[PDB]
């Protein structure tokens, strides 16, 4: 699979904590098209701007491909420190 | 070279982790930076699996830029309050001018990637903290 | 808005100074600089009646210039060997960057206007050490 | 009087650690260019232009004026820190 966790925000607005989706995506950015469309919340949730993208825990650019067995993950801009 | 990265929500003690810290001789610059909780109670949210490693990966951004010695970062996670230390950086180097910048760039890379969310418990419910566009400018200038 | 400054032979504790800086709640940035020294012992001369006060008139400009909590200046003289703490620079204030920068001024005036200098003592005899230009253009800066 | 402390090198130089001298120098620069014609130690110890003086403890200009009963200290650049 490929298996997407979500955090602050984008977690509360998608509604799950993760999911798991078939391994058929060039890249990031073709995988949160894809989630986007799945209904109106995700759009809303994966569509921001500011939106950052984590590919085995590495931050990455949306075009990152992707590859059978990743980790991927979506959240808004950090408040850490 | 060695470097200390924990996250947890154990408080630290700046007495404890500073003589590790700034016990090599060949270190002679020791610079660090304890950043707190700023009356509403904090939650750190995070994200396990990639904390402890992005923090790793900003050291090595660090030591690739200037040459260091020994490296302590620690972040913490859960319910805080204003006064409480949140992080703590330590850095050190052979004169100031590499330390003190190292621990500029580590807080401000930490504050733009490291992936932790702030949420205030306000009267009125749990609150997102707002993030900074001054954090963003702050990580561009490097 | 407390300012501790002292000069004198004793060792300090980072350990010891650091709660103390760090204590009010409102100061949620604390900035330290720790300097060692850089084999043969070295001597700090000084200057008795002159050295706590430019430190105080360093603190007292960084604090026109930037907004700061509790501030903590520690320097030394006599005989040290490398690897003893020399100097302490504690800042505290309400965001990283006027704490980091603070910091640095107040390292870079004390390096160029208090009245200290270094003298090693080599199997050849007592050597002056050598005022760098570098720290003339640190200075310059601000 | 005018008391003058001399520090590190230059107090090596002009080979005593404090002296006084008639308060009737205008300024610093009057005072420094007087101590310095008394000998050719002196001389060589007060000349250099990266001499620092200093009046009842802090620093100033060499054109800083003089007065009856102040505290006035000669030194190289500084090597704390
Ligand atoms: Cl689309
Ligand atoms: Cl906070
Ligand atoms: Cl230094
Ligand atoms: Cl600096
Ligand atoms: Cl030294
Ligand atoms: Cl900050
Ligand atoms: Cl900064
Ligand atoms: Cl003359």
């Amino acid at each position: 699979m490929i298996k997407v966790l979500f955090f602050a925000q984008v977690r509360e607005l998608v509604g799950t904590d993760a999911t798991e989706v078939a391994a058929d995506f060039p890249t990031v950015e073709a995988l949160r098209q894809h989630m986007a469309a799945q209904s109106d919340r995700w759009a809303l949730a994966l569509e921001d701007g500011k939106l950052l993208a984590a590919v085995n825990q590495t931050l990455v650019s949306f075009d990152h491909p992707l590859t059978d067995g990743d980790e991927v993950a979506f959240f808004p801009p950090v408040t850490g420190g | 070279a060695e470097t200390k990265i924990v996250v947890g929500p154990q408080p630290f003690s700046v007495g404890e982790e500073y003589p590790w810290l700034a016990e090599r001789d060949e270190d002679g610059a020791v610079v660090t930076f304890t950043g707190k909780v700023r009356v509403n109670a904090l939650t750190l949210e995070h994200y396990p699996g990639m904390t402890e490693k992005a923090l790793a990966e900003i050291v090595d951004e660090a030591r690739n830029r200037w040459p260091l010695g020994r490296v302590t970062v620690i972040h913490r996670i859960g319910e805080l309050w204003p006064g409480d230390e949140i992080v703590f950086v330590g850095v050190t180097s052979a004169h100031r001018s590499s330390a003190f910048e190292a621990g500029q760039f580590i807080m401000d890379y930490l504050k733009t990637r490291a992936p932790f969310w702030k949420r205030e418990a306000t009267p009125e419910g749990d609150r997102w903290v707002e993030a900074r566009e001054s954090d963003q400018q702050a990580a561009k200038r490097w």
